[PDB]
């Protein structure tokens, strides 16, 4: 018989009815490593923990590119005006901006 | 004094209400509901028993003919037959060979023992909920009953409580009730004047002892075969004894919210749904003044076990600094954990324990002893069981709010990744003004 | 055979319903309501009488003292005094000067005629309307009663009827009801356990005979004066004798839709609201086949009088070409006029008389006698009497059809300038097609 959380009653033959509720045990391990803390929230709510971890995963790879896309935009606005006219690339900036006009460019 | 609270509708579960006013000591309460039985406003529409086909001895007149009388009974069926020859036990019967009629009649009425066992068809359109509440404070310990609507008022010690209207309006009775002995069948029985032979309600009388019986059981006669003094009749059998054995289960055995269903003033007791608003009218002769209450300072809380078990898994060693022996009234203020015994005593050295029951990995609640507050913290562990006979004693709140292990790794990632997205926005202001001005 | 109709709810108003089918003569019915009750679904909140305060004989004590008792009683109040000097009739009575107390005691209960006269307080949440329709067709008049909701089913002769639900669900009561002897009062009474002194509900008991009386009539028990033997007190007066005078009217004298309000099985009989749907089940052995009916050809009607009076103030005359005498059934295919008597007897000569009743200046009703139709038009005149003692037999409709004299002048103004408006368009169409191109 599936005893989910709110319990069942069941009557066998002519005995009085018996009610049995479900405890809130699990299989994982709380208060430990970040990889074994997901298994603790996996026996508890096994289908509502994938939609939670994906929005905590999509918020990481999106916010990581949007800092580098602002890096490459801000890198461009310091290398371009020293690349139109014939002139040196000022190696003071080479230590900061690892400029693609390195050696013969 | 006036105070409002909303107890849950769980049978056999204590609730703590806490009263704080000016000048007096903080005082807790403990309301507990014992039984809850709602009944609809019934009205009997008909009564069904077995039937009893009465038929008298047949009449044979052999000198001449006869005619039917055509009286009025429920299923009064006369039919006269032509020339017969009865063949009684000694020789012939009526000393001729033809020209002899035979008047045969039969009809139906209500059973003999109908007032003892009988089905009844009521109607459920409203409801009327009653309850039974144990009220506890100080040295007052009583138990009363009151209608759960905003018009009834009970007095217990010197106060005047009033229980508000129910949140929901849910009844497991659909509209209609069929009671036989100890059981309600959630049916859609045919109305008075639409009986069907074999299905339920072929005998419908308006009440138990009245007249005007209604019956259509298709009582059709036939002629006797050749030479026997009998009377044949064919009709569909008793519908009421179909229903005693064809009944699967009552509404008792499939009611939604754990309800059980009794029968004599037809009702459905101990149903756990919704919540009850209350209204309190405790006078000022029950409180204690802050002069006589022991002033308690320098609170501290620490735990040792915190099991997720349903009863009271978790101990809490709690210290303080008092001056006078007296009496306090503990309480929490958050629905993450619940506190037992509500009124624990005091001692000069601060060493008293508590039994909480939380249901999350890291609870964070707050305790007031005698207007003297603190917070608590725990590192709870799961229990090694699966099926428990008793029921829960905690409000469900699974959220490790702002300090646990499951929160610290979230704050380091989102406080470490977010610090490098806005840092590129700083570089987007740092460089672009220098280029543009140059 | 099956047929449905709807009848208006006004009492003493014969309605006609028409039945047409292939292979039989047309047939008309005559439904006519004769009474209508409306019982709410009661439940006695409480019942109210006129109380009786019993002051027993005061018990003195001449040397010792006495103490209070704390008995169990509705508004019990006893309290003892200090030394009093009684001085009854001849000389003193305790023969001391002090230390002789006099215990006083008083309480209240219900009356002695409380089972005879009483106000009864009910609650009206639902209501079940009955009716007393009589049914007329052919040579059959019966009169049956039925609960007016769409499932109860009654039989008349050899046919069966049922009556649908009432259109609205309006009540002349409200959810509160006060029943004394012949006058239900639609007043929101104060609830149980919250009675107020002086106003209606000072004493309250749950049913007619029970314990647990409730009362707060503000009984105060003052101190006896100088040397006479009497127990004085003071009390707010009986509320129920104020409510017998300060009752303004009944609800019979301010009921909304003109409905008398009886009292003993609390009722609301003969209202006037909405309409009632019906359902017919006339079997095939009630019509006439089309061969047996008298054939009717070449109808032509011609009005004579037509006043607007509330009775049948109109006489028409019809001609025809029949072939055999018989009995037709007339009907009106409009809600403008209602032909009376429905059951004319056709003869050899082509001349019959009817009686109709309109409410507008020009009718357009059309008459079927026996599967043959014609149209009637009249020029009608208003009556002279202003106040009439009987009701209204027509339907409330005031609109001349299309060819009345009051509307003929409209078409001689509409076609006049409307035909001149298109003529002013047709000039511009010619100009904007000849000298937009030349
Ligand atoms: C005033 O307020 C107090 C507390 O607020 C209430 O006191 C409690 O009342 C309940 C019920 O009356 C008491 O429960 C009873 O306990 C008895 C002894 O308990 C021992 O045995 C049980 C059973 O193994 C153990 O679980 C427990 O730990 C103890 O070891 C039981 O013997 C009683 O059972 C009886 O009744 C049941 C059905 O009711 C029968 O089936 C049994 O056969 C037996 O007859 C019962 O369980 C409880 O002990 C009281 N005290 C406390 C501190 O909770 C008062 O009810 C309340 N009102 C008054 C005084 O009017
Ligand atoms: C259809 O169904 C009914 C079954 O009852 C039958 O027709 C009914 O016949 C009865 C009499 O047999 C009618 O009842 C009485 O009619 C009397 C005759 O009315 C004359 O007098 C009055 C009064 O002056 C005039 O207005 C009228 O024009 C006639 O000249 C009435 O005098 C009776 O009055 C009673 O009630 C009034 C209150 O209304 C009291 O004040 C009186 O004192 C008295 O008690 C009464 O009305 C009845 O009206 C008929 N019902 C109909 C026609 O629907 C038929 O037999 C049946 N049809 C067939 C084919 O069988």
């Amino acid at each position: 018989i599936p005893v989910t959380e709110e319990g069942i009653e069941y009557r066998w033959g002519n005995n009085p009815p018996v009610r049995l509720w479900a405890q809130l045990t699990t299989e994982g391990k709380p208060h430990g490593w970040p990889h074994e803390i997901i298994l603790y929230y996996y026996g508890l709510y096994p289908a509502a923990t994938i939609a939670a971890v994906s929005a905590a995963g999509l918020a990481v790879v999106l916010s990581l590119l949007a800092s580098c896309y602002m890096f490459a935009t801000a890198r461009r606005k310091c290398l371009t005006p020293y690349a139109l006219t014939p002139g040196a690339v000022v190696p003071v900036t080479l230590g900061v901006l690892c400029c693609a006009p390195r050696a013969h460019a | 004094y006036e105070h409002t609270a909303t107890i849950p509708n769980v049978v056999g579960f204590p609730y703590k209400a806490h009263i704080e006013r000016n000048g007096f000591s903080p005082m807790t309460l403990q309301l507990e509901v014992l039984g809850t039985s709602l009944e609809p406003t019934l009205n009997l529409e008909y009564i069904t028993c077995e039937y009893k086909t009465v038929v008298p001895s047949p009449y044979i007149k052999c000198c001449g003919t006869s005619e039917c009388r055509s009286m009025e009974r429920p299923d009064y069926q006369c039919q006269v037959y032509t020339g017969v020859y009865p063949f009684m036990w000694g020789g012939a019967y009526c000393f001729c060979d033809t020209e002899n009629t035979q008047l045969s009649e039969a009809y139906v009425d209500r059973s003999d023992v109908c007032k003892h066992d009988h089905a009844a068809a009521y109607k459920a359109h409203t409801a009327a909920m009653k309850a039974t509440i144990r009220i506890s404070y100080g040295n007052l310990n009583q138990t009363t009953t009151a209608f759960v609507n905003g018009e009834h008022t009970v007095t217990v010690g010197g106060s005047r409580f009033t229980f508000g209207p129910i949140s929901t309006a849910w009844t497991p009775f659909d509209n209609k009730i069929v009671v036989y002995k100890n059981d309600v069948y959630n049916q859609d029985f045919p109305p008075y004047g639409s009986g069907q032979p074999g299905r339920f309600g072929d005998i419908q009388s308006r009440t138990v002892e009245s007249k005007d019986l209604y019956a259509n059981t298709a009582l059709k006669l036939s002629r006797p075969s050749s030479g026997t003094v009998h009377v044949p009749y064919t009709q569909t059998p008793s519908s009421f004894k179909y229903w005693i054995k064809e009944r699967g289960t009552s509404l008792n055995d499939k009611a939604p919210f754990g309800c059980v269903i009794k029968t004599n003033p037809v009702r459905a007791e101990n149903c756990a749904v919704g919540n009850i608003p209350v209204s309190m009218d405790i006078p000022d002769t029950a409180f204690t003044r802050v002069i006589d209450a022991p002033a308690v300072t320098n609170l501290e809380c620490q735990v040792a076990v915190c099991t997720h078990s349903s009863d009271f898994g978790g101990i809490a060693t709690l210290t303080f600094k008092t001056d006078k022996p007296g009496k306090c009234a503990v309480h929490s203020h958050s629905n993450v954990a619940t506190i037992q015994e509500a009124a624990v005593d005091i001692k000069t050295d601060g060493k008293i324990t508590l039994h909480f029951s939380t249901a999350s990995a890291s609870p964070a609640f707050k305790v007031s002893v005698c207007s003297a507050k603190t917070t608590c913290m725990a590192a709870c562990e799961p229990p090694k069981d699966h099926i428990v006979p008793y029921g829960a004693s905690h409000n469900n709140q699974v959220f490790p709010d702002m300090s646990g292990t499951a929160m610290t790794w979230v704050q380091r990632v989102a406080g470490g990744l977010g610090g490098l997205t806005l840092a590129a926005v700083a570089v987007l202001i740092l460089v672009t003004c220098v280029t543009m001005r140059r």
